[PDB]
RNA sequence: AAUUCCUUGUCGGGUAAGUUCCGACCUGCACGAAUGGCGUAAUGAUGGCCAGGCUGUCUCCACCCGAGACUCAGUGAAAU
RNA sequence: GCUCGCCGGAAGACCAAGGGUUCCUGUCCAACGUUAAUCGGGGCAGGGUGAGUCGACCCCUAAGGCGAGGCCGAAAGGCGUAGUCGAUGGGAAACAGGUUAAUAUUCCUGUACUUGGUGUUACUGCGAAGGGGGGACGGAGAAGGCUAUGUUGGCCGGGCGACGGUUGUCCCGGUUUAAGCGUGUAGGCUGGUUUUCCAGGCAAAUCCGGAAAAUCAAGGCUGAGGCGUGAUGACGAGGCACUACGGUGCUGAAGCAACAAAUGCCCUGCUUCCAGGAAAAGCCUCUAAGCAUCAGGUAACAUCAAAUCGUACCCCAAACCGACACAGGUGGUCAGGUAGAGAAUACCAAGGCGCUUGAGAGAACUCGGGUGAAGGAACUAGGCAAAAUGGUGCCGUAACUUCGGGAGAAGGCACGCUGAUAUGUAGGUGAGGUCCCUCGCGGAUGGAGCUGAAAUCAGUCGAAGAUACCAGCUGGCUGCAACUGUUUAUUAAAAACACAGCACUGUGCAAACACGAAAGUGGACGUAUACGGUGUGACGCCUGCCCGGUGCCGGGAGGUUAAU
RNA sequence: AGGACCGAACCGACUAAUGUCGAAAAAUUAGCGGAUGACUUGUGGCUGGGGGUGAAAGGCCAAUCAAACCGGGAGAUAGCU
């Protein structure tokens, strides 16, 4: 039974990585929101 | 030549093949090749804009010289080659100056034939001349919309146009659709008919043949649900509706030409 | 103590119509 | 804590 | 009839016995010619019926080999 | 430690992805382990990952992403040129042996190779984002030459043996050696050389292309394997001396031949087929600007440099994805013996395991199996499930048919072992010798030796010889769909969908149409033998009547009719 | 030669039994279909919610689909319990 999550570091970084968020303004707002909440992990860091 | 293959197995019973013995059995001319990446019917937005396109064999692009601007240079037909991008075969022609080029092959070409371009050219098939110098009533192909554009009419296998009249600086042509169009006399055209006239006699035989030609299955509107197509819905093959396109436009006899710009160049319409 | 994150989906064995 | 160096080490088959 | 309410239409074939199946008639409630009509070799994990072989499917169950069930020691749930 | 059992195209050995110390040693048993636990992928401490050649990095690019200017858009922003990113692809180079409790193609020994900087010597025109070549490519099929590897014989070392026999054509083990360098073969491809000329290769060109002549008939390119060196080295059964008794040290014979043989190499080859089968750089080559006492390039030698990052361990699993130490899922490579057509199947080698609760008893009943008197579908909605058939060769094989099929139709006959034909045949392979040689990896005669089907006759054993595993039930009528195919992941695999074919209809190319406030893109680098939509659904006979109503196409007599 | 035939790997899921607080939030055992192609598969891309994709079932779009998920309007409204 193949499950939904099939890990891949390259796909994870290129999809939800820090640079991916900064590319668009919506991603920048995502980072801004999580800085405000004080989350330790801003994004998925390798 | 048209060959009917024996029904050794289902999928071969209805296959009719077209074999051209004089086609070149080898790789094409590399310098005139270019990559042709498939699209699958998607546009720059990534959405499907044309349906039933996708898959198929990889095919490279041959730079076919439609403009034919090499005026005054005699050329010799090296060989004929199969072009995956076109219904008509192409011909590799070597000019007296050492330049090779690809041109559409009319019905009469064969290896070693002589062709010439420019106004100072003969009347044999394969020569390109301005339509002013072409005698009225002759058959031409690869006709130009505008001087230097390149050539857009009668490009498929076994196609041609008739020159019916010449008034002033404009010429009237009868297209394969039965429509009469008025074109500038400065436009070039190629004498003769496009070759491979038997290309229409193939039948492909089975479903896979159309599949690896780049065509995907077509689903009828009735088979779909109401939310997907204007047709569809109901139990037991109910239609009860006027035929329409998937986007609501009424097909089956509704004229969709709305240009008002090129109408001045149209003398008669299709009948 | 903890709400089961998954709730099994049942079936209707008996139409009872 | 987080390791960030998943470099490839392919031993010759 | 993948279409037929009355209906298990009527007659014949197949069975000792056939509301199914096959053939024929037409009184076609309410078939019908590209939302196609009638045939069609081959093909089908397709629907129905019949025959030979084969058998615990069954008349009617009997014994046997293993894993549980049972007892002892350890660990130790659940719906309600 | 000795037996027993299981996997052995894996339940073995390797990776990639993904994990992130699970690796090794010491120590501890609280919790964790579906039980105990001295044990552990558990706790604590310590140790462990060594590269010019592997990979990443780096040079180049595909799909695609971003995108200076630019075009477009209320704003946000969309698209896109030049560019710049993007491996799942192309691009220089190392093998063998040894060693650690844990790393090695990284460490050590031996023998190699690649790309650059600097310096010396002898020659010389060098010089690009520019030109040309090359890189550079499909499917299927067949043969030949090979090798990995295997089997047997010879050789070397050991054995002759607790139940009869076994110094013999008997038994056991070993019989291994790379990259590189030199030679150039089987095979494949292409005719070379010289001279002259040409608006072609967005400029030029000695390069490519083209046109002329003279000349020879060969040359050139590619190329597995083999053979020498590498290597009087390493490895090597076994023997001997000590064991913190786990192991350490020393020594070390033979190391050949024949046969069979790949899915691997020659082969990105060859022969055929239509669906006609990436790009760019590295590399070679020609020149423009510029400099030609320079600089630079070529050849040889010396020296220097090759950084940084990954290197443990699991990787069909207890370590990855499934909440679990979960009967599930997970891409690639190696893949031996006997029988076999075979990577099926049975039993085994190397290697790895007995799946983390056990011990008893031997009730009903449940689950998975075995057998069964007589009958043989009487069971049941229904032959559901079971049972049965099952291989090879020969004979034989109906209706119907699109002439291909149906068909393995149906239905019969023989299958073991031993001997003879024939102290193993036909066939395959092929040593030594002999004769030639455009002379070495050469050509004929020759058959040593090795390998080895298939068939006939005779004999013989059993109830049974396709003896186990493996391995079609068959035939008749009939509805639907032509067929292969696709579909409700997780109750529906079908008559549904698709399909080749057929017809109608739209579309003249700034095409119709579609996605987009727009630019623009797809259609298509195609253009009516083309493209879109719609219905029908191979093939054969065909497809009748009706234009009232609603659509669609054309008309304009007349009437009505908005903004203004 | 073949959307050819038999049959492993591989892909799929026609029948039966077991299992339904299971070993498993669709599996196992015995049979079964395709298996050179309209095939299958690794890696990386593109299509985004009245939208995508769909050999068309209202199927699929992170175990959720006749309109996904998250936050907000929001303490929506509820003549109902």
């Amino acid at each position: 039974m193949k499950r939904t999550f099939q890990p891949s570091v390259l796909k994870r970084n290129r999809s939800h990585g820090f640079r991916a968020r900064m590319a668009t303004k919506n991603g920048r707002q995502v980072l801004a929101r999580r800085r405000a909440k004080g989350r330790a992990r801003l994004t998925v860091s390798k | 030549a048209v060959v009917k293959c024996k029904p050794t197995s289902p999928g071969r019973r209805h296959v009719v093949k077209v074999v051209n013995p004089e086609l070149h059995k080898g790789k094409p001319f590399a310098p005139l090749l270019e990559k042709n990446s498939k699209s699958g019917g998607r546009n720059n937005n990534g959405r499907i804009t044309t349906r039933h396109i996708g898959g198929g064999h990889k095919q490279a692009y041959r730079i076919v010289d439609f403009k034919r601007n090499k005026d005054g240079i005699p050329a010799v037909v090296e060989r004929l080659e199969y072009d995956p991008n076109r219904s008509a075969n192409i011909a590799l022609v070597l000019y007296k100056d050492g330049e090779r080029r690809y041109i559409l092959a009319p019905k009469g070409l064969k290896a070693g034939d002589q062709i010439q371009s420019g106004v100072d050219a003969a009347i044999k098939p394969g020569n390109t001349l301005p339509m002013r110098n072409i005698p009225v009533g002759s058959t031409v192909h690869n006709v130009e919309m505008k001087p230097g554009k390149g050539g857009q009419l009668a490009r498929s296998a076994g196609t041609y146009v008739q020159i019916v009249a010449r008034d002033g600086a404009y010429v009237t042509l009868r297209l394969r659709s039965g429509e009469m169009r008025k074109v500038e006399a400065d436009c070039r055209a190629t004498l003769g008919e496009v070759g491979n006239a038997e290309h229409m006699l193939r039948v492909l035989g089975k479903a896979g043949a159309a599949r690896w030609r780049g065509v995907r299955p077509t689903v009828r509107g009735t088979a779909m649900n109401p939310v997907d197509h204007p047709h569809g819905g109901g139990e037991g093959r109910n239609f009860g509706k006027h035929p329409v396109t998937p986007w609501g436009v009424q097909t089956k006899g509704k004229k969709t030409r709305s240009n008002k710009r090129t109408d001045k160049f149209i003398v008669r319409r299709r009948s | 103590n903890n709400r089961p994150v998954y709730i099994p989906r049942p079936r209707p064995p008996h139409p009872r119509l």
